RNA sequence: GCGUAGCAUGCUACGUCAUUCUCCUAAGAAGCUA
RNA sequence: UAAUAGCUUCUUAGGAGAAUGACGUAGCAUGCUACGC
């Protein structure tokens, strides 16, 4: 059966750096439940597994970002790095995508499910997800289209559409070369064959779909978390055109996604000693760690100073009573101290020593407050730079 | 839960569990008052009595803090340490709190009983945080004194609209009136519940109350009363908010030629306006209630919000201001209950409009441009704090006199309260001087005034009118009927019906007599209107006949006569008890 | 540190016009917030005072809600 | 660590030393290190349930600490936001905002937000002659660090007086408070 | 632990040891009262151990109790809340109207975005700006889903009623727009 | 030489307690990311 | 009014395991001594 479904719209209260409203979906358990039971066993499966494409469930911390690196720069030619972005991601993606990105996490039930099981469920998915109504300030509208944000499967279904236009994209790049112009005989049969298993042929060639997966593994290693991604492509062949380009994606998204990617957003980087410039919103740096060299992530330095200067609620301005909230905002801000520019390696010392002021008035306050002090406190350790340095050290 | 020190104001975690308002205190001057005191009960966020499986132990110095709490002296874990020592009491910010030395008037606020005269000369003379503590405890001692009246009962019902009382036997016999009410049980075995709220009054032959009920239940025997309680909200703001002389009139502005009859008191709305708060005193019937309104035509534009103590008097000042204000912009705030029958002609309970007229204890949280409390001798400290707490204003007026008639204060029966020590109000008017005074009669005739300035006033008031030769003094001894605790003259009540039909001008003279029960049983036998003295206050009438009921120091007060007396507008015919009163009034022959 | 004292001090200003019900009146709120979000967006110091005055005059204008003298007497 | 568990276990430790300082043989000695053993063992347990108490202890002035700083931070939260508001202004010292903040002291308030375009309509009510003689200078009015020309001026009657009823002597006759309209120049 | 016999066993074990050791018996009987106190104390701690099982399980076993009382007594609320909000909108039906519609079906099976549209007595319009009111609903009659519909109350954002004469080209700046119309089917 | 009894030393099993560490779960507070 | 998912920090409680130490009991191995054969 087909149950439909109401999503609510609600705002978000959280502090970012452009004043355009940011909207989430709520949708009901009856399909979350229900969603759940369905897909979360994939969704745990995928996030379980380190080393893949997709990293969803691979932690930054304890060399977590040098090992995605190093996994992204897998035995690639001649690298470039490459990342782009997607204009209205979730608001302009077609509804045939969405049901191929359902389609794509639903065919891991071959043996639990039936067809018209598989179909309900994927009706299910449309009415509660894609296609729906939605509750906008008590009032109901239809939801024309494009993923909400707010489904069990929203960022692995991103994911597969993230990998989906970049496999596009790759096509486009291979099928629209010359042909007399490519010097290697392998890539040309290639193209050859990739013609015949489009448009001349209607059953699956599973040795060629192997062939270009192994291709695109070659020469387009990429890393997905959902809408960002990462590519360590072969820069000749991109060159050449057999590998999808900054232009390649543009065209993609215009004809397949209804919107036009500028390349002011999009960024390449040449060198791999600098890494991504960015991916989830934290930069790169090769820092000397121990004896060997490193990948580190580090944040925007104003990001984690509006963190520390503006909060959501007005008891998290007291200082005394949050001082893990000060100490995340350490952990999060540590890499800064191998930046070269001294004001971004400030940031961090000035958490340490506000974390230190913070506990010298709650002693106070609580002696204040009594007349002992308290007999165990461990939070010394809260202020040396040591308890934050472990924190990107690849033991654990 | 922590607060602040009453006298100190320093950061405190301990109260004082046998005080009645249960203060916030110090450390120092926690111990300063337990180690003193007959108080030894300390109540910190847990209570300071001794956690053994059973034990009872309060006071603080035999108590220790030990394990993980308090405990006493032979039950306490091994590892001590003392409560009560160092010259403190443990609790919360104990090395924050600095005493004081008003733990010498602290203890006998706490301490007293609030029986003799010299108590409220104590707990008016203070500084502010105890000028706070004193009303509030002054109004739970009050409350608390109604717990000591005898519980009623039934006897039968021969005649369904008058109920027989019986009072129980070795407690006192509570009096029966308006502002008493009381609450029910049936307690045979078989509903130990309340039967409804019921109210009480006597009735003129035997023994019998002619009662009322908020709802129509009937007493089967067992079913009976007793009085309810009142318990007193906290109160906070200051007494007097501090008083700042601004060099020019702020937040309001003049009229152009507000009337050709309030031409003389520009200068005394300018005073108000330059002044934060300012205080009125003049005898009665001067132009102190009708300079309130006077102001009001003086600063259009400036919201107003009138309180008075008392209801009659309230509803005068509304009467006046319907006479004189544009009837459109006002109101009249009355409590849920309402107890009197309140002034229904504007537009009742709209606390948002620009005139506003409200009893002190129903007056609503709001703000304004000017606030006139009026008849602050009905007042005490509880009521200036409560409308200094809940209306906010840019200018206060205080207009009253201290020479009329107090409030009740049931609990003072040793010694005499002298007018400074009424309230604050009262105390500032009397000892540096009121910031306006006007003395000069407009309401009563020439005989009446000439007579009261000099019973209370010492030869002050000249006065405009003409003795109209309608002031009556009598002669007649009066039998005494202590009927319903308060006493009822029959007699004189039988010689102003027999000289009732032989003036026929006085067909609607005001009843006028010290004792409610008197007062009220008078409607029956003239059907005039009645009012007791205490209510008169604050309004006039046409033509009043006062009846002194029985001679005490009641009905003998200076002040409660010449309160009485002054509410007469062009004739009095009072009947007098006292050689003395009668012969110092100076009143025609009869 | 000016400018960015200034985009402080509007955060502050809009919180507590926030706390004196301003939110009821939707013609004025959006107003505020278009000032608050200009004040916050802002490269010049010159318009986010000129934003800043007419962010306060807001908070100036409504004569019953703050004690200026009070406020002002406090520092 | 005056306790007397601690006391027991200090004496029995003491008379092992001073046995094994002796230490000739055998059995006293063994005898006396199960003493000590059985002694430090209900020492140690009596330590323990001590550190327990003392953690919990520590768990509640927390706790304690905590719930009263929450509450008293968020019942304090307009007086604080406002205290803190004109704290920051008075910082900032820019002569426009202390412009305003003065006038608005003595009562000389704005009715509408101050607008920033030019020839824009500014509303501002006056409440004394003192403060017109500072602000207006004969058509022209200094306010916001900036100048206006006066268009309109009207009392609470909304009836228009012209700018030459404005004076010692005339306006003390007058319905004040004034309300000057004016554009910005 | 007090209750159980072992305690009571610990105890006489214990009296008859010190008893024996200030009488000054021998060591062959202090070491075999030494043996029997020592076994009499193991057994008491042995039950303590097991006693201490029993309130620990006893106090877990009433939690858990406590917390399905909680959840069932919980579940009713919500089954008794959705119950009133189901037929509460049952109640509200324009009953006429969609049985016409409902009764016109081939199958008996309509689109719902047309079951308002259809059958709704009144109709909430919002509208941003001045020109869209005076296209969509000027007057106090419009045409709107091939229906007739006539202008019941109007208000503004804030909830504040409106009147139609105050919605013109130079009031248009004084209302807080958006407005919303509230027309009933004619 | 054997049997019984006692003392001392050593190993194993079990029960109880103290300390440290690891993990598994539950509950709560918080931070960041998409 | 406040979504899905991932990672991390901190705190509390419960279970299980490990390690070390302490006590008690039982079993086994050895040395010395007392009695009987
Ligand atoms: C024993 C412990 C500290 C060790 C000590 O030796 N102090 C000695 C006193 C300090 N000197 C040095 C000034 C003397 C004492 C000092 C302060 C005491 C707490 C607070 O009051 C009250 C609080 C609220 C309720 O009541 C419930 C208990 C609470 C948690 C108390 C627990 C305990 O009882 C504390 C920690
Ligand atoms: N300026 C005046 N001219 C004439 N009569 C006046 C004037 N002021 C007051 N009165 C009269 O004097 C009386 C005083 O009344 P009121 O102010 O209520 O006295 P009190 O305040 O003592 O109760 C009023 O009834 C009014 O008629
Ligand atoms: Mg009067
Ligand atoms: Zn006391
Ligand atoms: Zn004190
Ligand atoms: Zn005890």
């Amino acid at each position: 059966n087909v149950i439909p479904t109401i999503t609510q719209m609600n705002l978000k209260y959280a502090i970012s750096a452009k004043n355009r409203a940011r909207t989430v979906a709520g949708v009901s358990i009856c399909s979350t439940m229900t969603n759940r039971q369905f897909h979360q066993k994939l969704l745990k499966s995928i996030a379980a597994t380190r080393g893949a494409t997709v990293v969803i469930g691979t932690s930054k911390f304890y060399g977590g970002w040098h090992n995605m690196l190093k996994t992204v720069y897998s035995d690639v030619e001649n690298p470039h790095l490459m990342g782009w972005d997607y204009p209205k991601c979730d608001r302009a993606m077609p509804n045939m995508l969405r049901i191929m990105a359902s389609l794509v996490l639903a065919r891991k039930h071959t043996t639990c499910c039936s067809l018209s099981h598989r179909f309900y469920r994927l009706a299910n998915e449309c009415a509660q997800v894609l296609s729906e109504m939605v509750m906008c300030g008590g009032s109901l509208y239809v939801k024309p289209g494009g993923t909400s944000s707010g489904d069990a499967t929203t960022a692995y279904a991103n994911s597969v559409f993230n990998i989906c236009q970049a496999v596009t994209a790759n096509v486009n790049a291979l099928l629209s070369t010359d042909g007399n112009k490519i010097a290697d005989k392998y890539v040309r049969n290639l193209q050859h064959r990739l013609y015949e298993c489009l448009y001349r042929n209607r059953d699956v060639d599973t040795d060629f779909v192997n062939e270009f997966y192994a291709y695109l593994r070659k020469h387009f290693s990429m890393m997905i978390l959902s809408d960002d991604a990462v590519v360590c492509f072969n820069s000749t062949y991109a060159s050449q055109g057999l590998v999808a380009s900054i232009k390649n994606f543009k065209s993609v998204l215009y004809y397949q996604n209804n919107v036009f990617m500028s390349e002011a957003k999009c960024w390449t980087e040449t060198d791999l000693t600098k890494g991504p410039h960015e991916f989830c919103s934290q930069h790169t740096m090769l820092v000397k760690q121990g004896d060997d060299y490193v990948y580190l992530p580090y944040p925007d330095p104003s990001r984690i100073l509006g963190a520390g200067c503006f909060v959501d609620d007005i008891v998290k301005t007291d200082g005394t009573l949050m001082i893990e909230r000060f100490v995340s905002l350490a952990i999060d801000a540590y890499p800064l101290t191998k930046h070269p520019n001294q004001e971004y390696a400030d940031v961090f010392h000035l958490y340490l020593q506000y974390i230190r002021k913070l506990h010298d008035e709650l002693t106070g306050h609580m002696l204040d407050m009594y007349s002992v002090m308290l007999t165990n406190d461990n939070t010394s350790r809260y202020w040396e730079p040591e308890f934050y340095e472990a924190m990107y050290t690849p033991h654990t | 839960a922590v607060g602040a020190c009453v006298l100190c104001n320093s950061q405190t975690s301990l109260r004082c569990g046998a005080c009645i308002r249960r203060p916030f205190l110090c450390c120092k001057c926690c111990y300063d008052h337990v180690i003193s005191t007959s108080h030894k009960l300390v109540l910190s966020v847990n209570p300071y009595v001794c956690n053994a499986p059973g034990c009872d132990v309060t006071d603080v110095t035999q108590l220790y803090l030990g394990g993980m709490s308090y405990y006493c002296k032979s039950h306490k874990p091994p590892i001590s340490f003392p409560l009560c020592a160092n010259g403190q009491v443990f609790g919360l910010y104990k090395n924050t709190c600095v005493g004081s030395d008003n733990v010498t008037d602290f203890n006998a606020i706490a301490t007293c009983d609030w029986t003799n005269a010299g108590d409220y000369i104590l707990a008016n003379t203070c500084t502010e945080r105890l000028k706070l503590f004193a009303a509030e405890t002054l109004k739970a001692t009050e409350e608390t004194f109604k717990l000591s009246y005898g519980i009623a009962t039934v006897r039968e019902v021969l005649s369904d609209r008058e109920l027989h009382l019986s009072w129980e036997v070795g407690k006192p016999r509570p009096p029966l009136n308006r502002n008493y009410v009381f609450t029910g049980y049936r307690v045979t075995k078989n509903s130990k519940v309340q039967i409804g709220e019921y109210t009480f009054e006597k009735g003129d032959y035997g023994d019998a109350v002619v009662y009322r009920g908020t709802t129509t239940y009937k007493l089967n025997v067992g079913d009976y009363f007793v009085l309810t309680s009142h318990t007193v909200m906290p109160l906070s703001a200051p007494t007097l908010v501090p008083q700042e002389h601004y060099v020019r009139i702020t937040g309001l502005y003049p009229t152009l030629n507000i009337s050709d009859e309030f031409s003389s008191n520009v200068a005394n709305y300018q005073k108000v306006g330059m002044q934060k708060y300012s205080t009125l005193q003049g005898p009665p019937g001067t132009g102190k209630s009708h300079f309130a309104i006077g102001l009001a035509l003086y600063y259009p534009s400036a919201r107003i919000v009138y309180t008075a103590c008392s209801h009659a008097a309230v509803d005068a000042l509304c009467e006046k201001a319907l006479k004189y204000l544009p009837i459109d912009k006002c109101s009249r705030i009355i409590p849920a209950r309402a107890r009197v029958e309140c002034f229904d002609k504007f537009k009742v309970n709209s606390t948002l409009e620009q005139y506003v007229f409200c009893t002190v204890n129903a007056l609503p949280e709001t703000t304004a441009d000017i606030v006139v409390f009026d008849e602050i001798s009905m007042a005490t400290n509880y009521d200036l704090s409560v409308v200094n707490a809940r209306l906010r204003a840019k200018h206060y007026v205080y207009i009253g006199d201290p020479a009329q008639l107090p409030a009740p204060r049931t609990l003072l029966t040793k010694g005499t309260l002298e007018p400074e020590y009424f309230n604050s109000v009262c105390r500032l008017m009397k000892t540096i001087g009121p910031d306006m005074f006007l003395g000069t009669c407009r309401r009563c005739p020439a005989e009446i005034v000439d007579t009261v300035s000099a019973l209370v006033y010492d030869n002050k008031l000249k006065a405009h009118k003409d003795k109209s030769a309608q002031c009556f003094k009598m002669f007649y001894k009066g039998v005494i009927t202590h009927d319903v605790s308060s006493a009822i003259n029959r007699p004189q009540i039988g010689v102003v019906r027999e000289f009732l039909t032989r003036n026929p001008a006085w067909r609607k003279a005001v009843f006028i007599s010290p004792y409610n029960s008197q007062n009220a049983v008078a409607s029956k036998i003239l059907g005039l209107p009645t009012q007791t003295v205490d209510s008169s206050q604050g309004s006039e009438y046409d033509y009043v006949i006062f009846t002194q009921t029985t001679e005490t120091a009641h009905s003998c007060n200076v002040n409660r006569f010449n309160v009485a007396i002054t509410r007469a507008k062009v004739g009095i015919l009072c009947i007098m008890s006292d050689r003395d009163l009668y012969d110092k009034l100076q009143f025609t022959s009869l | 540190s000016k400018m960015s004292d200034v985009k402080c001090t509007s955060v502050v200003l809009l919180s507590v016009l926030q706390q004196l019900r301003v939110e009821s009146s939707s013609k004025l709120w959006a107003q505020c917030v278009q000032l608050h979000n200009d004040i916050l967006l802002a490269k010049d110091t010159t318009e986010a005072f000129e934003k800043m005055v007419s962010l306060l005059s807001v908070l100036l204008s409504m004569q019953g809600a703050v004690d200026i003298n009070k406020l002002c007497e406090e520092m | 660590s005056s306790l007397p568990s601690y006391a027991a276990f200090a004496t029995a430790q003491e008379a092992y030393e001073q046995a094994v300082a002796n230490g000739d043989s055998e059995v006293v000695l063994k005898k006396l290190k199960k003493s000590l053993n059985v002694a430090k063992s209900e020492f140690d347990r009596d330590a323990a349930m001590q550190r327990k108490l003392e953690k919990m202890a520590d768990q509640a002035m927390t706790q304690m600490y905590k719930q009263a700083r929450s509450e008293d931070k968020r019942a304090k939260v307009t007086s604080a936001m406002q205290t803190m508001l004109f704290t920051m202004l008075r910082k900032l010292d820019n002569d426009a905002l202390n412009n305003i903040i003065n006038n608005a002291r003595d009562g000389c308030v704005p009715l509408n937000i101050i607008p920033l375009t030019t020839a824009a309509k500014l509303m501002v009510v006056i409440p004394d002659y003192n403060t017109y003689k500072n602000t207006c200078d004969g058509t022209t009015f200094t306010y916001a660090s900036a100048l206006w020309e006066i268009q309109q001026v009207v009392d609470a009657d909304s009836k228009i007086v012209q700018l030459s009823e404005i004076s010692m002597d005339n306006s003390p006759n007058l319905a004040w408070p004034l309300i000057v309209t004016a554009l910005r120049a």
